[PDB]
């Protein structure tokens, strides 16, 4: 994606 | 020698069951104020979450919801909470199931055994200044494995909105598939979880939970301890590679663990070949 | 007399609300779902956008006249103990805007009374002539929050077709609370022509003007054991008095068979 | 005036 996201 | 100062008696301003103080023994940075503390998720555009009470799956128990006949437990194969509100030793910590807690449509009482996350924070935590990772959260007590710590609370947003957010340091994807997926952004509005750092050797794990609604687009993210946690230990989860693949251009991991996968050294080594 | 339910609210309120019957053989009423907060059964889209909340900047306990939230009702009407000021308008109450999650103040500020829930000890009990009612188990000073009228939020149009109209409350395109199928302790509060509580419209976690929440406060000091009651109003009695008449009780009764018959003799 | 009875302020 464009932006960083924390995720499981 | 710098002293440790208490710089906020309670960052949650009385909204949590317990205070969450802030200290700094490292530098002159004052208590972080550039966000709004909220104890429950907020909305800033219309999400149309399904709140129709007649859509709730619910149980018919009149006991404490500890029998195998609790429908709400069955929606996760079984209730995973022991008699003290902790995840069973056998809980799958690699691929956690979705948890369906009891709700307002259930015939049981508000203090049944399947209400852990909806009852809120019980452990004592502290916001503190770390040496290398800005602000972090640490335990002020021992915490057994399987204990509910806190929820990842913030602003609910679409995947598309998440993609255009300038600050991407506090985003949490609710679903890893594509299509109509949503995120929590804790940048502007968040709770204590917004200050939890990434650790390559994590001591807490995120678990998707349903409480007052069962709109599958909007699971609530509950952190539970993945092992026994010692007093004073920094809390941390594995933010995952969908964070680090992007962020490691800008900074690298300072967790300091021999298992670190995202330090400059780790990245440099993998790069070499 | 006999305690037949230790808590009709099943632990959802701050305190238990027991049920007794010392009058007849009617069992504890269970033909409804007890809920402590309003529910939805169709798409209502209550406006919960945090940026639409009017909110204050107070760094004190919201006891000053400079609190924006207080100013939205000309002033905060709560005294330091959470009770309505003596001067509160009990005939035409104002809309109260409590502090909320956008406010800078603490959760225990002085403008958070209704959102903090039930504190008085109440009891569901069998009356002599009006089925089940609610009474006080303690003295209650004037201006004290008692409970909220909680139920199912519905449109005016749905409310017009509801087969049972014994538990409907008009909020004010008007919406209603129906407490027939889903409700709390307030669903059992009877009408009194000499009322001792009054309903007040309140905003808390949202400020969607379609959906005020209904808070009952004591309109006078109330004695231990006294039945609680409010004036349901003529938009109830004009319709209902064809089916039954008022069983208070009171020498001030305006809705008894006798009262109505007397006024009818209007030549 | 409406078809059903409602309590009100
Ligand atoms: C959700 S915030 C955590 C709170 C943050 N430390 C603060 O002071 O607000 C995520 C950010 O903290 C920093 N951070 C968290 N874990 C880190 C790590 N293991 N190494 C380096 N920086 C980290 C990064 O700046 C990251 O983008
Ligand atoms: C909102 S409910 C109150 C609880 C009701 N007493 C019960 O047992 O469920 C309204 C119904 O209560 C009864 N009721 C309430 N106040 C009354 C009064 N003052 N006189 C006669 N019946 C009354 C009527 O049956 C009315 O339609
Ligand atoms: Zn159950
Ligand atoms: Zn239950
Ligand atoms: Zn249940
Ligand atoms: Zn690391
Ligand atoms: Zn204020
Ligand atoms: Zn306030
Ligand atoms: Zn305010
Ligand atoms: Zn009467």
């Amino acid at each position: 994606k464009q932006t960083a996201r924390a995720s499981t | 020698i710098r002293t440790e100062k208490i710089i906020c008696r309670d960052v949650a301003r009385g909204y949590e069951n317990v205070p969450i103080p802030c200290v700094n023994g490292v530098d002159g940075e004052p208590c972080p104020e550039d966000y709004k503390y909220i104890s429950e998720n907020c909305e800033t555009s219309t999400m149309n979450i399904d709140r129709n009470i007649t859509h709730l799956q619910h149980c018919t128990c009149v006991d404490d919801c500890s029998s195998s006949n609790c429908l709400c437990g069955q929606l996760s194969i079984r209730c995973w909470y022991d008699k003290d509100g902790r995840l069973l030793q056998e809980f799958n910590k690699i691929e956690p199931p979705l948890i369906f807690e009891c709700n307002q449509a259930c015939s049981c009482w508000r203090n049944c055994k399947n209400r852990v996350v909806q009852s809120g924070i019980k452990v004592r935590l502290q916001l503190y200044r770390t040496a290398k990772m800005g602000w972090g959260v640490r335990a002020l007590q021992t915490i057994p494995q399987g204990t509910f710590i806190c929820e990842y609370v913030g602003e609910l947003i679409s995947d598309a909105e998440a993609d255009v957010r300038e600050d991407d340091s506090y985003l949490f994807d609710l679903d890893n598939k594509d299509g109509e997926v949503y995120c929590i952004d804790a940048r502007y509005y968040g709770n204590i979880s917004r200050f939890i750092n990434h650790l390559c050797d994590p001591n807490i794990i995120p678990v998707r939970v349903f409480m007052l609604h069962q709109d599958l687009r909007f699971p609530r993210i509950a952190f539970f301890s993945s092992r026994d946690i010692r007093t004073g230990e920094e809390l941390g989860f594995d933010y995952g590679d969908r964070f680090w693949d992007i962020k490691s251009k800008y900074f690298t991991c300072q967790c300091g663990s021999e298992k670190c996968k995202h330090s400059a050294e780790a990245i440099a080594l993998e790069q070499s070949r």
